[PDB]
RNA sequence: UGUUUUUUUCUGUCUCGUGCC
């Protein structure tokens, strides 16, 4: 789920930096460093929005290297275990389906899916329907699910879904 | 033990400010508007672009003032900040399906006074 | 065992696949559907008539359906039954129209019964804009609309809800009828009301409240998909042009990209030339694509005025621009991006088709067998010998003498070359060292550069100066391409042959086998092996799917009409493993059938050794008789089967005038004298063998007398090419 | 219508005595 919590983080930034654009390119530097990536104490981060304010920069002893250690206010997204969504289908395959929750995707095995929902590989575009082929779960489909899982790989976050409970499916 | 079903959270993420799908969105969408001008920057990422077009699909409401709206005539009950974006976000027809989908509504309020909240919510949509 | 010790052939259980068989009425289903699907957007089958074409096709899927038929087994053994000769791709054409027939059954009769279900339910529901269940029947009858019948369906069952416990404008039947004719039959609602007094009677507050209705029904109507289908489909003037990015990007590589202001590409450019299609799909991924038709701005004037009013004076002014409304809305959510979606998938559907035939017909150019044998055809065959150098740079170039058996008898090596900066002897001297070590039947060099030809050309000059081809003899050393023995000598075969020599000696017996049996290396290598050469670069954007059943499909054929050698594949493993294109033997039955020969240790004694032995079934022997091949009955090693070889035997007795007398083995005036050569033509007529076909044999044979005559006077025919001889450009 | 080479920080023990600022 999105976030809007306030981080720190240092830089240093390498002498040839200073001058008139030094506050700019601390930002610069910023921006291209705190984007995207993902940690398991607080999850995968989308952006920043904005920076709060820039710290003294403490030069080292011996090293040109100057750290700024500035607190940015940006966006998180760390998803739980227990929390619903509305995510869209992606692929359908006998061994499972797949997702697609933003920054991360998930995947539901047929175990999950109740047995009312069949396979149909006779068909061009793999898709699950009923016996009476009234109700179609296909691709491109904003389709709900349950996260009952989470997994961080190497800061990738990979969470599983589930289709157990009652009014998961078109709105 | 983290399970957001029992409203349980480190103590950092229970600090947290919740946002909504058109939240986010249009924050989104003002960053690109920002980025894609004062030309020699370097542009989006494939992960920009995925969060733009997953929230896209699921923008209950364009205007701002709706989700203002939307906001205060919630933050005025005695729910938690994580009943704010699930509830605002999924949008569910009646109180069952509500309750069901989130277990922690199970007694915690009456049966009409959530129905009215869901009729309330599906008429602010566009 | 299921394949192997199945009661029908592999060949057929995978053709029908979704269709487990064809019934008697089902036949004629599915014969119409193949026909009607045969070639819809380019011309195919059109050869065959269209009646004809349908008859032929409603045959060959009963055959297939009762005795088990194949794609060859039926186009050969059913010649009259299906097209006789139309073209190569009859057996295969025809097994995919039966099986999109059988599957568009299928997925009517799933419809038709989900629409009764509807039905009853609501029947039981508001029996106790209504929800009537009669497009249930319309769409189990729409068989041959599938994404039509989908549309319908999916329309259907969001209008109606779907849910499963256990006056706004113009109608929208009336609304379809009146822009499928092209004339606004109805108008919108002609009612003093306007949207104020609309939008009072939902709680909203707004005159936008019934369009989206409106549009609902609209996009969820079968007869707007249907109206919209075709209509841009059939033409759409794709303009090429390339964005401001894609310009410098694709730099004239991609077909938006090549022309910066060539627009005005029709369809025809794009399903018929494969490679624009490949093209716009290959730039419309990163960059961009410029597939626009153009041609609405006129197509969506005409329906502005159909189901809107015509009058102005509130109510009719009113009722009139509710029904715009409404219909931009409609158009808005299903009509631009609907018509869109479906020309980007005839496109798609056209660049997979031009790939998958550039594949099949670069197979049919590089699969037919055309070895050089010694005279074009002492001992069986020629001693090919493969002369694959590496560089001819003072460098070992492999130089392998392999016999015509499908077997290397022996090899060298040639470090000499002419390394030395100034040395045009030793490689001379090293080339007649190797010519007097052994007895070749022709010389096979392969080349890279100019270099790699003129040390060819050194070689065969020092050959035939020096009479090397033979040591008695001047033997003409055939060019051959580095295409085939390169591939063949890294593979499974090369390596099994032989695993302790350098790869020169590899190549070298690759474009040996290459040169001396096409078919056997083809046979005996995976299809994996096919999928490595090539066929075109529009077939990467095509799916690969239907290039490898192509190229399946024409190997099989091949085999079929080269035939199979059984005793070649019982001890040679050269020419092994070769009963897996066969029409009905598909490789599970193959390789059981050589599992029990090697076991066992049964030779090819005739053509009943798989019924006498109980090794295949009698669906597997009668699919599978046109194709297994002997060395020694008589007819064991030709495309007679057990059930014409009366037949065959009696008109070799009637042309060679020989006596009858249970004539399978004894005479052999009539056998023997007819296979040398042809003995006499004008005593077999062919009205008298199709009447005696007719009279006595459940059959007419008409078409397979020709077949019959060929098999008794020629036996194991090859229907592989001759021997190609490079060219200059081919030779570059 | 041609022209032969590429591998690199090693490393040593514990004890006693003598001389020098």
């Amino acid at each position: 789920m999105f976030y809007h919590i306030s981080l720190e983080h240092e830089i240093l930034l390498h002498p040839r930096y200073f001058g008139p654009n030094l506050l700019n390119t601390v930002k610069q530097k910023l921006f291209t460093e705190v984007e995207g990536t993902c940690t398991g104490k607080y999850g995968f981060v989308i952006a920043v929005t904005t920076i709060d304010n820039i710290g003294a920069g403490v030069i080292q002893p011996g090293r040109g290297f100057v750290l700024y250690p500035v607190k940015y206010k940006a966006i998180v997204f760390r998803p739980f275990k227990g929390e619903v969504v509305d995510a869209v289908v992606t692929q359908v395959n006998k061994v499972g389906l797949f997702t697609e929750i933003g920054p991360m995707s998930c995947f539901i095995s047929r175990h999950s899916i109740p047995s009312e929902m069949e396979f149909d590989p006779n068909s061009n575009p793999p898709c699950y329907k009923t016996m009476d082929e009234d109700i179609v779960i296909q691709q491109d489909d904003e389709i709900r699910l349950k996260i009952v899982g989470t997994r961080v790989d190497k800061n990738d976050i990979f969470a599983i879904g589930s289709l157990m409970d009652d009014y998961l499916g078109l709105v | 033990e983290e399970d957001a079903s029992q409203l349980i959270f480190p103590k950092e993420f229970e600090t947290a400010e919740t946002l909504l799908n058109s939240e986010v969105h249009m924050l989104l969408e003002h960053r690109k508007q920002q980025n894609e001008s004062a030309e020699d920057e370097q542009e989006l990422s494939e992960v920009f672009m995925k969060t733009l077009n997953y929230t896209a699909r699921f923008s209950r409401f364009k205007n701002r003032e709706t989700i203002a709206s939307v906001r205060s005539l919630l933050l005025q009950k005695k729910l938690h900040k994580f009943e704010l974006a699930c509830l605002a976000n999924l949008c569910p027809e009646t109180a069952e399906e509500s309750k069901a989908l989130i277990p922690s509504l199970e007694g915690r309020f009456e049966d009409e006074e959530l129905q009215q909240i869901l009729d309330d919510i599906q008429t602010k949509r566009s | 065992n299921e394949i192997r010790a199945t009661d029908l052939p592999e060949r057929f259980q995978l053709r029908s696949i979704p269709v487990k068989g064809a019934e008697d009425d089902e036949l004629e289903e599915e014969a119409d559907w193949i026909y009607r699907n045969a070639f819809a957007t380019p011309t195919i089958s059109l050869s065959r008539k269209g009646p004809s074409t349908i008859q032929k096709i409603k045959e060959a899927l009963g055959f297939m359906r009762n005795q088990h038929f194949e794609v060859p087994f039926i186009a050969f053994y059913r010649k009259e039954y299906v097209e006789p000769e139309l073209h190569i791709n009859d057996l295969w054409r025809v097994w995919q129209w039966d099986e999109k027939w059988t599957q568009l059954r299928i997925r009517k009769e799933n419809l038709t019964r989900l629409f009764e279900k509807m039905q009853a339910y609501q029947y039981e529901q508001i029996s106790a804009i209504r929800a009537l269940d009669t497009t249930d029947m319309e769409r189990l009858k729409d068989v041959q609309s599938m994404d039509e019948l989908k549309d319908v369906y999916n329309h259907f069952l969001l209008y109606y809800g779907r849910d499963i416990p256990k006056k706004f404008g113009l109608t929208p039947e009336q609304f379809g009828e009146n822009l499928r004719d092209s004339y606004q039959r109805h108008e919108t609602e002609q009612f003093p009301a306007e949207p104020l007094e609309l939008a009072k009677d939902t709680p909203e507050a707004v005159l936008e409240g019934a369009r989206y209705m409106v549009a609902l029904q609209i996009a969820r109507e079968p007869l707007v998909r249907q109206v919209l289908r075709q209509t841009f489909q059939e033409r759409a003037k794709l303009n090429i042009t390339p964005t401001k990015k894609g310009r410098k990007d694709v730099d004239e590589a991609h077909y938006a990209y090549s022309f910066k202001y060539l627009k005005n590409k029709p369809v025809k450019e794009l399903r018929d030339d494969q490679f624009l299609k490949i093209c716009l799909a290959e730039d419309e991924g990163l960059l961009t694509t410029d597939i626009s038709i153009d041609l609405k701005g006129t197509y969506f004037e005409e329906i502005k005025q159909f189901y809107y009013r015509d009058e102005f004076s509130h109510q009719v002014q009113e009722w009139n621009r509710q029904r715009t409304m409404a219909i931009e809305r409609a158009l808005q959510q299903f009509l631009y991006v609907q018509m869109a979606k479906e020309l980007k998938n005839k496109l798609l559907a056209e660049a997979k088709e031009y790939v998958i035939k550039a594949c099949s017909r670069k197979l049919y150019n590089w699969l037919r067998v055309a070895p050089y044998r010694p005279d074009q055809q002492q001992g069986k065959g020629i001693r090919v010998l493969g002369i694959a150098f590496s560089s001819a740079r003072d460098h070992p170039v492999f130089c392998a003498l392999v016999n015509g058996e499908g077997e290397v008898t022996d090899f060298l090596r040639l470090p000499h070359f002419t390394e030395e900066r100034e040395k045009k002897a030793q490689d001379i001297e090293t080339l007649k060292k190797f010519l007097l070590n052994k007895k070749p039947h022709v010389v096979t060099v392969a080349g890279e550069n100019r270099d790699a030809q003129m040390l060819i050309e050194d070689v065969k000059r020092i050959v035939h100066e020096l009479d090397q081809g033979q040591q008695l003899s001047s033997i003409g050393v055939e060019l051959v391409d580095n295409e085939l023995a390169i591939l063949y000598m890294n593979s499974k075969k090369s390596e099994a042959e032989f695993r302790d020599y350098p790869p020169v000696l590899r190549q070298a017996v690759s474009l040996a086998r290459r040169i001396q049996d096409p078919l056997i290396e083809f046979a005996q290598v995976c299809s994996e092996d096919i999928l490595c050469l090539k066929f075109h670069p529009l077939q990467e954007h095509v799916v690969k799917e239907e290039l490898l059943n192509a190229l399946y499909c024409e190997f099989i054929n091949r085999v079929n009409e080269v035939g199979v050698d059984v005793n070649r594949a019982i001890a040679h493993p050269y020419s092994q493993a070769l009963i897996q294109y066969v029409c009905g033997l598909g490789p599970r039955k193959g390789t059981h059938l050589l599992k029990i020969l090697k076991q066992n240790n049964t030779r090819l004694e005739s053509r009943t050794q798989l019924v006498t032995m109980c090794h295949m079934g009698p669906k597997v022997f009668m699919n599978c008789a046109g194709f297994l091949k002997i060395d020694t009955e008589v007819l064991d090693g030709s495309r007679v089967h057990p059930e014409t070889y009366e037949w065959a035997r009696k008109m070799a007795v009637d042309a060679l005038e020989y006596d009858e007398s249970a004539e399978d083995a004894n005479p052999a005036g009539a056998l023997e004298e007819i296979l040398e050569n042809p003995e006499r033509l004008k005593d077999l007529d062919l009205d008298a063998f199709a009447e005696e076909l007719e009279r006595q044999g459940y059959g007419d044979k008409h078409i397979t007398l020709y077949d019959i005559r060929a098999e008794l006077s020629c036996r194991y025919k090859d229907l592989r090419t001759a021997y190609r001889s490079p060219n200059t450009e081919e030779i570059f």
